[PDB]
């Protein structure tokens, strides 16, 4: 009983790829007809017919209005899809976000059962952004004490559209931090990598990006809904993530990304993919774990797998003595098995897999991350270039200094927790 | 009679495959009724059931759970009719001090199917409690259960086969070392009988000697309930000695805390060398001469009393255990069932007491002061009422193992 | 012999389901003809039916409403037949003192349908009134009618199953409290025994026990319809023991001013055998009749006086050592300066059992008294500001004034006030 | 056995849409003859051939004729037709409201079981305000002992057709507050509001308003029109919304309106529709709830509605505080059930719908409103503009003086029961 959020044009597409993805393994028609499990994410109506608890938001309606007319058009309640970060957290977002409270509370209020939120969203685009600060920060002060998951997408250092990135992402990161639960960062530049590399794809378009992300999404949240013989909630993985209230953004990993031909040149050991896993090139993020600690990690696993073949692997892989945890953390993992395997769109690029795997291992090269972010942050504010704009949208140098500041303090506990 | 009281996704299927073991032992049909050939059957059935006018056999069991998934999938199963959708229990919608909050929300319910059970037997025993240790779920519902039955019901045994995470391998729960210590601290408190159980060693048997290399939790859970099923054979088959739970029990424990227990199962032959393979720390199923307390051995099929003395003797001079310097065994024997086949020429099971157990609790309260030097994952017990001012059960509990540790160790020396 | 009488579209509803289940247990086609087998039947279906002229036989019922709606649906239903249409009144075209009105109006034609039915009956014994007192129509129609019965029957007994509005909820009539208190002021001054309802714990109970997620009126009026049922069948079932329905209040009864009563009974309307009742067993079912759970209705309270009936096989020795054990536990507790009863009756004999044992309990608590407490609040919160009077303006009996009202607050007072010292010796 | 009355332009359309709707519900052609609940509103003569008790009234003949060779020209009776505040009700009304009753007591006589009239006409139609006032004054003077219930266009806060709507409101309240038993006011701006909100459409039409007008006539005329578990009549809506003879003037609203591409993506929860209809935007008064106290109210369900889940529904709506009634009124509600649904009226505004509400309610923000007119009021005194135009008709300042501070009492005694 889990409520999806999406904002800006990462957050959309993830969205509709995610949401195919599940039509897809529940064996629902494109038109939400079935020719429980699903019960979760999609309530059911007098007829044969779901719907999708999803609720997307942006300024621009381009991308909505595509969606309207996509191939999944009719399969969303018509309403639910609602059309700078001082732009999109002041002067904008903040004229309708009395809408969006509104419909967010007709779909809730038919929940029984409701756990947590999965908000979608992405650094980039500031607009987005900001709406997703304001946005969260409501549920937070409306919804008492309920789980507020983030899939949000890490800009890499140097591999983005570096232009107002760095401001957009210091906002954005505060007001997160304030009353956030855990954000889970992935960057593209991980991504375009990953599939050059491995999957073998030359031009990766944006929409298979969003696809290979959206398997990642599928074997984190279809896990946490399909029954197993090592099940999971969303509460638990607020509490066995997040060491300390600000330290929560965890990193993301999957192993089994080999295409169709190669996919048979290999028996999927489970210590092999666990390596994989803990492969440091095979990881979504940019950082070297090595300068780094694992603080706790989480595994899902869904398909053919056995719970002492994964005893077995992880021992063998961390035994290996390059893996360095840190000397308080002498029980940091948590596992999870699904019986129903993992699924794939036809014509994806993607290639079935008996198997598959999907980690949340938290470090501290992250760390280093949100230091060289910070770095660039003031040296971009040295000239103040380019700020008028944030000014006249209702901040002032104030923000910006606090927002140093408290990302300064975060940087701190980073290297206390390294200690 | 007997209560059993399983809990957390560990407890639903211990129940699910316990119960599939006995009605496999006793004939019963998976949907109750009960077979052709058992009709003039004399195995004693009251002990783990109470017939009903329609013939059929209800389980002598209550479910409880945080999460539907598990019970709802068993409720799929062909075992499925065989329950009482009365006991059951589903909570409308990962924590210890979570679960022991919830436990003082839904009292009510809980002890009106407890009670509902429990006078409708007239020689009930004692409780019988299925529960992993790690899982929020099952370590606060377990140690809430315990508490208000020891404040309800004073004069019941209660026995517990706990289930406690893996060590060398990094264990299934990060927040693990809080909700063990509590749960320890609770059956230290309350707890009678324990029956202390790993994953770790359990499945590095299961791969080493039942030649298996792909042991799903099914094939584990089923190894752990045919020790459970073993165990109360003889007080489901009625003998000459050894008829009661009471009797187990008496003759086992020296003192009120230092109650705690391992098991094995060797044909998982003589009732020389079954006996002899129950003694080696391989076949304890659970992972400074540290020496035993009691040992006790259940046999199935023939046995000849003369095989016995003579075999113990044998293995008396060879000296092969260690018993207490300021202390002065047992081995018991029973009946098989007229069901299962007697695909082995005789067993053995073993249901010891052995004080080198401390040493799980001093690695877990190792882990449990490194946490708390650093103060990791304590955000969210904070938001519960039970750890909203301070922590001092945390302090207790920690102090009260290092005191059972120190028992212990003395009991370990004249 | 004994009549109904049927008020408001509740009571006439209740009743329609009472004939229904009561035409059942005794194997009587909906037309109202006795099926070929049942010519044997030993019980003694002249308590409530007779036979008619053609051979047919009918239920003693009474139906009164101001409204022809639900009398009309009913004589659609398959079972209009049932009744006879000379024993059924309409009015020629919601308040209490409307129905006080009304009452007045036609006393006439309702006497004369009433002593009709009386006259014939050689033995009577009594008259049962199922309606609710929410309703304006069932309120003061049934006030006026209990009134006027008293002062013409004086040695006749007179039962009610009154529908308290619910407390779970704002009170589904708007001045539902003015209709409930003047109809409770009528019913303590005249009524003999009574079975308080509340529709809040009949939904409760529906919603949790039934596992039905919409059962609502339909599945209520099984229930209630099975608990008289139960009743009048162990009134009229033949035995040596409980053969006078005066004879089993009176049990109840130490004085005429506490005669309400609680109730319960093992719900079993759905089939539903795997999730109905697994096993019974005639502890187990005292002991959750006991608990405030089963019943239908939402300073040590303890009991006044319990009675409990049983049916199937039943071992004496069983029953008492139960008795026992309950004392023993100390679950429950009587008046401390007093001094229960149970008694075994059979089944219909064609009607299919699924199970062996079951029972149902009438108690009177006082911890009956909350519900007073709560309408007097209520009509005292009413009268602060003087609202919705005037309606009753409009009526000749509150024309002048509203003594009578009072009057009946403070007749409520006393009732509760007794109650309460009822406990203290 | 009820009649109806209509007047003016406003009241003659909503009565077509009535009646329209009626003879769709029990299947009746134009003529009048079908291919118990009918004769509740209808009657049938000697032959099978079917009326209503239907008598319309306007100056202007056209919207009588045009009707009279409407499309329904077949079913009334020829005669059931009848062809500045002052001139309706003193110079012109006198002259033929004595035939307009003729014709009344002509049908009441026919009927038996009469309970009241239903009152159709507005607040701003110069003639049709003075009309009801005196025909609703010699009602009550001939036949006090029955029920008399205004279904009115109480004028929007913003937006006025005419310019001497609060002359027309101010004289016709005065005159008939005393003897109108009960009123709903209904703001066409809210029509619009909702309509453009929910039915998804670009230009309101008044055809398409008065058809949801009337939906809700016929939601609340249902109870009677067919059976139900849990009936009502007229004596209970004038008796348990009546908490004093002044303060009868409960709002209208109707949850469920959903186009036919909407009615499906959703199960109309029943729970879900009540708080519709409580949410402050699909009131159907712009007066906003949240500032008054909802001191009264009434729900009409039908179609498959149930006392379980109304129980439930209106449980979980108690349980939020945002709806506060007077602290001396405990117990408000006066539930209402049917069985039979509403029936979509062919090619029309809304779409299939199996469970319907009809709430009903008095606040406390119709006296903001009665300020709101009355400040209108004092701006049109202090020019006294256009006064001319009633002075001739026998009316005087002192009938103004006296009903202002009639209003003016009116306004006090609401912030009485306020308190
Ligand atoms: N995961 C993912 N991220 C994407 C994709 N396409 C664009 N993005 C990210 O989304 C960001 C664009 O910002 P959105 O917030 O997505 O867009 P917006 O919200 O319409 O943008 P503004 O109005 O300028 O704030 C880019 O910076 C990318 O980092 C995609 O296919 N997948
Ligand atoms: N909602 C709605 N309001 C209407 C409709 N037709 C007329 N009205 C309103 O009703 C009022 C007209 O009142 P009538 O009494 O019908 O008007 P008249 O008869 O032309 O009045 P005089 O000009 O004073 O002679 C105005 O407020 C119109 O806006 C309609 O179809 N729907
Ligand atoms: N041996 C074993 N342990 C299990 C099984 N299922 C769950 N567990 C254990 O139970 C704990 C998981 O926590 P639990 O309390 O069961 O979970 P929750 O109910 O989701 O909070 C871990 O110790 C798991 O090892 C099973 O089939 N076998
Ligand atoms: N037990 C029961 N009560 C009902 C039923 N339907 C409505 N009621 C309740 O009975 C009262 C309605 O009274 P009614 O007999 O309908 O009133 P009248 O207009 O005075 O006849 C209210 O308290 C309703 O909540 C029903 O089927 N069963
Ligand atoms: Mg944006
Ligand atoms: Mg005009």
């Amino acid at each position: 009983e889990c409520i999806s959020i999406h904002v800006g044009q990462a957050g959309v597409q993830i969205g509709n790829a995610c949401w195919e993805l599940y039509c897809l393994e529940h064996g629902i028609q494109p038109d939400g007809q079935m020719p429980d499990s699903f019960n979760t994410f999609f309530s059911e109506t007098g007829a044969g017919k779901h719907v999708p608890r999803a609720v997307f938001v942006d300024l621009e309606p381009t991308v909505i209005d595509e969606v309207r007319t996509g191939t999944y058009r009719q399969l969303f309640h018509p309403e639910q899809l609602i059309t700078n970060y001082a732009r999109g957290h002041y002067t904008i977002g903040k004229e309708i976000i009395d809408l969006v409270l509104d419909r967010i509370r007709k779909l809730a209020d038919q929940c029984t059962g409701l756990q947590g939120f999965l908000v979608f969203h992405s650094f980039g685009g500031g607009t987005g952004s900001g709406f997703t600060s304001l946005l969260m920060e409501r549920l937070s002060v409306d919804y008492g004490k309920k789980s507020k998951l983030e899939f949000s997408i890490y800009p890499a250092p140097q591999v983005s559209t570096a232009v107002v990135e760095p401001y957009n992402s210091i906002l954005t990161t505060h007001t997160t931090l304030e009353h956030s639960d855990c954000a889970f960062m992935v960057d593209n530049e991980a991504i375009y990598d990953i599939c050059r590399r491995n999957l073998d794809i030359e031009r990766p378009t944006y929409t298979n990006l969003n696809r290979l992300i959206s398997q990642i999404v599928s074997s984190i949240t279809a896990s946490l809904r399909f029954d197993g013989a090592l099940n999971v909630d969303l509460t638990d993985f607020q509490t066995n993530l997040v060491p300390y209230p600000r330290i929560h953004f965890p990193l993301a990993t999957y192993a089994p990304v080999i295409s169709a031909e190669k996919a048979y040149h290999e028996q999927l050991s489970v210590a092999e993919i666990t390596n994989a896993c803990f492969e440091p090139a095979n990881q979504m993020v940019k950082c070297d774990p090595r300068h780094g600690k694992y603080m706790a990690c989480c595994l899902l696993y869904r398909g053919d797998v056995v719970p002492k073949d994964v005893n077995a692997a992880i021992a063998t892989i961390k035994t290996k003595r390059s893996i360095q945890f840190v000397d308080w953390c002498p029980t940091g993992f948590k596992v999870g098995i699904n019986y129903q395997p993992p699924t794939v769109v036809p014509g994806g690029d993607l290639a079935k897999v008996q198997r598959a795997v999907c980690m949340l291992s938290n470090t501290t090269a992250i760390a280093e991350a949100w230091a060289r972010l910070d770095h660039k942050f003031d040296l971009m504010y040295a000239k103040r270039a380019f700020v008028h704009w944030y000014v006249g949208e209702g901040m002032e140098e104030g923000e910006f200094s606090e927002a140093r500041e408290d990302m300064a303090a975060l940087e701190k506990d980073y290297e206390e927790v390294g200690v | 009679e007997i209560i059993t009281l399983q809990l957390g996704q560990c407890g639903n299927q211990i129940g699910f495959e316990f119960w599939k073991q006995l009605c496999a032992e006793h004939g019963i049909s998976p949907e109750g009724i009960v077979e052709e050939f058992a009709t003039e059957g004399t195995d004693r059935k009251d002990v783990f059931f109470y017939q009903a006018d329609d013939e059929h056999y209800i389980p002598r069991a209550v479910l409880l759970d945080l999460e539907p998934r598990v019970i709802h999938s068993i409720l799929n199963s062909p075992y499925a009719k065989l329950y009482n959708p009365e006991n059951i229990y589903l909570s409308e919608h990962n924590n210890w001090a979570s679960g022991f909050s919830q436990g003082e929300k839904i009292h009510e319910d809980i002890f009106d199917i407890i009670d509902r059970e429990a006078d409708g037997s007239d020689s009930l025993e004692g409780f019988v409690l299925c529960h992993s240790i790690a899982g929020g779920t099952g370590s606060g519902l377990g140690s809430y259960l315990l508490e208000r039955l020891n404040d309800r019901y004073p004069k019941k045994l209660v026995q517990t086969y706990s289930v406690f995470p893996n060590q060398d391998e990094m264990s299934d729960v990060v927040v693990q070392p809080y909700n063990s210590l509590l749960t320890l601290k609770r059956l230290t408190q309350n707890a009678d009988c324990v029956v202390v159980l790993d994953n770790t060693a359990l499945n590095r048997i299961a791969t080493d000697r039942l030649h298996i290399q792909n042991p799903s939790f099914s094939q584990i859970n089923q190894l752990v309930s045919t020790i459970m099923s073993a165990s109360t054979t003889t007080l489901r088959y009625p003998g000459y000695m050894n008829n009661d739970l009471i009797g187990l029990i008496a003759s086992l424990i020296p003192t009120p805390r230092l109650h705690f227990l391992m098991t094995g199962y060797t044909p998982l032959t003589t009732v020389l060398d079954v006996m002899r393979r129950l003694l080696q720390p391989k076949n304890v199923m659970v992972s400074t001469n540290h020496c035993y307390i009691a040992i006790l051995n259940i046999i199935q099929g023939e046995v000849d009393p003369t095989q016995v003395h003579k075999s113990l003797q044998r293995i008396r001079e060879r000296k092969l255990a260690n018993f207490i310097p300021w202390g002065p065994i047992q081995v018991a024997l029973s009946r098989k069932s007229p069901y299962l086949p007697s695909a082995h020429r005789v067993s053995g099971l073993m249901m010891a007491n052995h004080t080198s157990i401390s040493s799980l609790f001093e690695r877990t309260c190792r882990q449990y002061d490194k946490l708390r030097k650093r103060e990791a994952f304590l955000e969210q017990f904070r938001k519960e009422d039970m750890f909203k001012d301070n922590f001092d059960e945390m302090d207790t509990s920690r102090e009260i193992v290092q005191q059972l540790i120190d028992e212990y160790h003395a009991a370990t020396r004249p």
